């Protein structure tokens, strides 16, 4: 605890994630809606949009 | 000899195939899809990407 | 430093807002920045390690 400055603990957490490869096991927080069909919409499905 | 009238239409259709083709290289970039850019890059630095 | 301890986190909602207000953390840096904007994107295989 005397080394203040120096060589005081630090704790580093490093997370990797992969791109929208395949179907997303994990997922951030967002609401799902209910499709439509034959209708030029915005759509944005498991992070395509 | 008729190829060479042939010729005249596969260029062309080769040109075109071309620029399509063009499209998926990510010159340099994180993905070659406009969409996917902006919300995995903050706009302060997308518009380098 | 020499465990590297990983874990493989799936199947389930990730909120990382959770971690910016939490042990008023004095740095952090992504690579990949948009630390506002991780939480719209879904991810695959996510793996973190301490």
């Amino acid at each position: 605890p005397t080394y203040g400055v120096g060589h005081q603990p630090y704790r580093v957490v490093v997370l990797s994630f992969e791109l929208l490869h395949a179907p997303a096991t994990v997922c951030g927080p967002k609401k799902s809606t209910n499709l439509v069909k034959n209708k030029c919409v915005n759509f944005n499905f498991n992070g395509l949009k | 000899a008729l190829g060479k009238l042939q010729d005249v239409v596969n260029h062309n259709a080769q040109a075109l195939n071309t620029l399509v083709k063009q499209l998926s290289s990510k010159f340099g970039a994180i993905s070659s899809v406009l969409n996917d850019i902006f919300s995995r890059l903050d706009p302060p630095e997308a518009e380098v990407q | 430093v020499y465990a590297w301890n990983r874990k493989r986190i799936s199947n389930c909602v990730a909120d990382y807002s959770v971690l910016y207000n939490l042990a008023p953390f004095f740095t952090f840096k992504c690579y990949g920045v948009s630390p506002t904007k991780l939480n719209d994107l879904c991810f695959t295989n996510v793996y973190a390690d301490s």
